[PDB]
């Protein structure tokens, strides 16, 4: 048991080393191969854990990200250059991996060798990819910071206008790469990082502001000013629109289906923007005072009328939980 | 009825003064400058790792 105690130890310093890779970088083959060997099977265990680290590089995706949420046009940039990273460091950690005596282990029986070895050839071809998605991922990581500073204060009277040379800048990025990899998947990610920007700044524009104006029932151009937000929105539609013309061909994109989350929160944003126009003009009706012919009965039934809205409001007006989640239904 | 009158006479003002003849041309301008400033910068930003 003496050796094969030695041999559980070292499967140990195998999971401690995958450890620091999860908590580290990666770096699972370096621990996985034999220290000081004076045996086969010793060597066969670190071609085993060289393996897994193929196979974390290939779990790793973009659609992961952006399954469970974020998709943030800086977060995606920053995806790209962390994955970029994590290969650039493989690529260094492959060196060190591929030693002379590590070469003579594959040789002495060597089709797990062969697997590994062309998926790190393969981890070398898409990590150039992943280096031109980098480059990329820093212009909108750019793109992210003159959105991510926002203060959540005016914005989008600015940001629509700057919407436009943003989107171009982008339909520029695809012509200058040329054999950038995995290019319908990155447009999937553009998309969701407009989406989720727009997300938030339509957030800062409602939620508790727009539930404690409704209540006060004093501000109409702030109800307008909503109105304004949305257009914002559909303007980086339009240019987004502008950029496929600009494009030329190949246009992607898929906002029909992809757009559907950010066509969703416009829609009901839409909805409380046609019933907040309405509360206005209630206000209005109570100040009426026509007098003419039959008088106070005519009076009584408009005031009922008005406190009926009035009623509504604070059925509305209470507003527990809501806040107009695009999630909430 | 005056005070509603009043605010018929101030919407023909809000319609003149806000609305002004070619304003999408001016704001056209401003976003063509604004391009031409952001496609100076991609060059820019494309020569670094390059």
């Amino acid at each position: 048991v003496a050796k094969d105690l030695m041999e559980k130890f070292n499967n140990y310093v195998a999971q401690v080393y995958v450890l620091l890779g999860q908590i580290k970088g990666k770096t699972m083959l370096p621990l996985p191969s034999h220290k000081l060997t004076s045996k086969d099977k010793a060597h066969v265990f670190e071609g085993s854990i060289i393996t897994w680290t193929k196979q974390i590089k290939n779990v790793l995706k973009l659609e992961p990200e952006q399954l469970l949420k974020y998709g943030n046009d800086p977060g995606p940039l920053a995806e790209i250059e962390f994955w970029q990273n994590k290969r650039d460091n493989l690529n260094l950690i492959d060196s060190q991996l591929k030693s002379v005596e590590v070469q003579n282990i594959l040789h002495f029986l060597k089709s797990t060798y062969t697997t590994p070895f062309t998926k790190l050839q393969a981890e070398v071809k898409k990590a150039r990819l992943e280096a031109n998605e980098n480059y990329r991922y820093l212009f909108t990581l750019k793109d992210l910071f003159s959105k991510l500073q926002e203060s959540q204060p005016s914005d989008f009277p600015t940001l629509y206008e700057l919407f436009i040379p943003i989107m171009h800048t982008i339909l520029l990025i695809y012509n200058k790469s040329k054999t950038y990899n995995q290019p319908p998947r990155l447009v999937v990610l553009i998309r969701e990082i407009c989406n989720a920007i727009i997300s938030n700044a339509q957030a800062f524009v409602d939620k508790d502001t727009i539930f404690s104006l409704i209540d006060s029932k004093e501000t109409t151009e702030a109800c307008d000013k909503l109105q304004v937000t949305l257009d914002v929105c559909s303007k980086f539609k339009d240019a987004y629109f502008e950029y496929k013309a600009k494009a030329g061909g190949n246009w992607k994109l898929t906002s029909n289906a992809l757009f559907v989350r950010l066509d969703s929160f416009l829609e009901r944003c839409q909805d409380i923007l046609h019933l907040t126009n309405t509360i206005v003009q209630f206000n209005k009706l109570e100040k009426i005072e026509l007098g003419g012919t039959k008088g106070k009965t005519l009076t009584e039934s408009i005031a009922q009328i008005f406190k009926e809205f009035e009623e509504a409001v604070q059925a509305f007006t209470s507003v527990s939980y809501d806040i107009m989640n695009i999630a909430e239904k | 009825l005056e005070t509603i009158k009043k605010q018929q006479e101030l919407a023909k003002r809000q319609v003149q003064k806000d609305m002004g003849s070619q304003k999408e041309k001016w704001e056209k301008k401003k976003l063509e400058m604004i391009e031409t400033a952001e496609a100076s910068f991609h060059e820019n930003l494309a020569k670094n790792p390059v």
